[PDB]
């Protein structure tokens, strides 16, 4: 059977889509989301960790001299210095006064655990969303996941499923996305090969198995002072470490929607915005024939108590006459109100209580038992708590109905203004007919 | 590895008309953090030392 309907995007709401077969009794379906995950395309920029500045012993050349050698190393450093006189602990350890070098030399290198300890720099973009939809209908309960698009058909009990692509392109992830551990940052991470030291990127890896790293610390070398063999030189801190007691709170605690932000993949979860369209194939053994369907006649609805709150405040008392007992499906045409139950059981007696869902001082939703019709009205009252653990069950209505206190006061109103306003351009009417007349 | 970590105590919290109070009662310094579920999110944040409300 050839069917489509639209959901909310929001976890834990159960949205009750019915289906009016012609040939047979009407049927309610729960559609209920139990969780989805927006994952996006990341493209890997580099890799940024802190560096390691090798430092190794220096060579004197006693009563000599060498010459700098370039090697290609990055960041490299080589400075000669000449006339040192240095000293150890038992006295001079070169020969001459003041013919004498050291040769200094320093470089940067990838740190021990970057294959341990590093940041990575992404690009976000594509983002695929899939979901975990529940499928309860008549007398079978199940569970299946899809990608949210209208490409993928999962079958249910028989049944070809097929969620239509997310309503809305939004995404919380920016172009450019640094992840670190179970953290991701909307950070603007410096270009590749253009990294200022002391920040973020000082020093760059495109992979972790890398060969080529690219190193920018301002390295400087200068002379040792007058009997020390220590190899000065002065250079700009970690740009990681500044990051990492600069970085503050990661996208999960600014994330709209609700959004929960995990890695490994890098996700987005259970966010509430946009709506899934779904388009159904239900075959006719799921179905029920009205023959073996009870009737269901004399259909009055009256309510008892009623409040608008966020859980399923409102009560409905249902009056009909049955000739058979069985199970009927039951749902509101109208989103003023969401009816808790989708099928009940139909008795003699002849009445059923229904709960339901509203956000309005007046609703008028429309309730169908089996193919009954009937309207239901009532006035629904102020709650009492300021705030609750849990979100809206209904719609978020608050028109009240047009046969309300409210609107009927209204409508009192404006039908006296219109009424004289009419007899008004009647009395003009008539005048100006007998000045034309004479 | 896993770290023992200290848990907080629950907040103390009086509903009023959508407004939400809260009593903090912090042996150290402890973050507290919030956002809004909707369209545009409004986050905060402020380590708490002290008895704040
Ligand atoms: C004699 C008086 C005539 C003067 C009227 C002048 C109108 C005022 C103009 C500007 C007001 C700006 C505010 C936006 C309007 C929102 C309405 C809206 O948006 O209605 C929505 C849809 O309505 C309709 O489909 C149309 C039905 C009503 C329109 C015409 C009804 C006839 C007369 C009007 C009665 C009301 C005024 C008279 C009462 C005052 C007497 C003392 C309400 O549905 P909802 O819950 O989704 O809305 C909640 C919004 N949610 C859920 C998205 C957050
Ligand atoms: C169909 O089955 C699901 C999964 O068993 C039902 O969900 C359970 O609901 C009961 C309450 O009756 C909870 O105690 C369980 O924790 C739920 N199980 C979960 C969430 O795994 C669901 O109510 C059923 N829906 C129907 C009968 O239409
Ligand atoms: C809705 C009810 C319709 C009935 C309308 C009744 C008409 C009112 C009765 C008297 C109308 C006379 C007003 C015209 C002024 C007469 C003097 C003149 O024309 O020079
Ligand atoms: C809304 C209340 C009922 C509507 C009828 C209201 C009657 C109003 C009185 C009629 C106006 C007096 C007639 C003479 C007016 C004139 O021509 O100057
Ligand atoms: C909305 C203001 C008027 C516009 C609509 C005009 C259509 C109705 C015709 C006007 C009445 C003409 C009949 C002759 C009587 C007269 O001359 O007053
Ligand atoms: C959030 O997402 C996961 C999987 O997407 C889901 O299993 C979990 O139930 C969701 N949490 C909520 C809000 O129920």
């Amino acid at each position: 059977y050839e069917h489509t309907a639209t959901i909310p995007n929001v976890v834990g709401f159960p949205y009750k889509a019915h289906i009016e077969r012609n040939g047979f009794s009407p049927m309610t379906l729960q559609l209920e989301v139990l969780g989805t995950s927006l994952e996006p395309t990341l493209n890997l920029e580099y890799i940024t960790c802190e560096y390691k500045t090798v430092v190794p012993s220096p060579y004197i050349k006693c009563c000599g001299t060498s010459e700098c050698r370039s090697m290609e190393r990055p960041d490299y450093q080589c400075q000669v210095y000449t006339g040192v006189y240095p000293f150890m602990w038992g006295g001079a350890y070169c020969f001459c006064d003041t013919e004498n070098t050291q040769l200094s030399e320093a470089y940067v290198d990838r740190s021990d655990v970057c294959k341990h300890d590093h940041a990575a720099a992404y690009k976000a973009h594509t983002a695929a969303m899939k979901a975990t939809i529940r499928i309860s209908y008549g007398n079978l309960n199940q569970t299946t996941t899809a990608f949210v698009n209208g490409e993928h058909t999962v079958t249910v009990g028989g049944s070809r499923f097929t969620f239509g692509p997310i309503s809305t392109a939004w995404t919380p992830f920016d172009n450019k996305i640094v992840v670190y551990k179970n953290d991701v940052y909307n950070q603007d991470f410096p270009p590749y090969g253009s990294g200022q030291p002391g920040r973020f990127g000082d020093i760059q890896s495109r992979t972790v198995e890398s060969k080529d790293l690219y190193a920018n610390t301002a390295l400087k070398l200068s002379r040792p002072s007058s009997g020390t063999v220590h190899v000065p030189y002065t250079q700009t801190p970690s740009g990681f470490k500044y990051w990492l007691k600069e970085r503050g709170t990661s996208l999960n605690d600014k994330a709209p929607f609700g959004c929960v932000i995990k890695t490994n993949p890098v996700r987005a979860e259970n966010c509430a915005v946009g709506n899934i369209p779904v388009s159904m194939d239900i075959p006719d053994t799921a179905f029920t024939r009205v023959i073996d369907a009870p009737a269901v006649t004399n259909l009055e609805c009256q309510v008892a108590v009623c409040t608008h709150s966020s859980d399923f405040g409102g009560i409905a008392t249902l009056t009909f006459k049955t000739d058979k007992p069985g199970k009927c499906a039951v749902h509101s045409h109208s989103n003023v109100a969401t009816i808790q139950e989708a099928a009940v059981d139909i008795k003699t007696d002849g009445k059923i209580t229904l709960h339901f869902s509203t956000a309005s001082a007046s609703p008028a939703f429309k309730v169908s038992v089996c193919s009954a019709k009937t309207t239901c009205t009532a006035a629904c009252e102020p709650p009492k708590d300021h705030i609750v653990p849990y979100g809206a069950s209904h719609n978020n209505q608050v028109f009240p109905d047009m046969s309300g206190t409210a609107m009927t006061w209204v409508q009192r109103v404006a039908g006296g203004l219109g009424g004289l306003t009419l007899a008004a351009v009647a009395v003009l009417i008539l005048v100006t007919c007998v000045t034309m007349r004479r | 590895s896993t770290c023992r970590v200290p848990v907080a105590r629950a907040p103390g919290v009086t509903y009023g008309k959508r407004e939400l109070t809260v009593k903090l009662h912090p042996d150290h310094p402890t973050l507290l953090t919030y956002r809004s579920l909707g369209a545009d999110p409004r986050p905060y944040e402020e380590w708490i030392d002290r008895y704040v409300e």
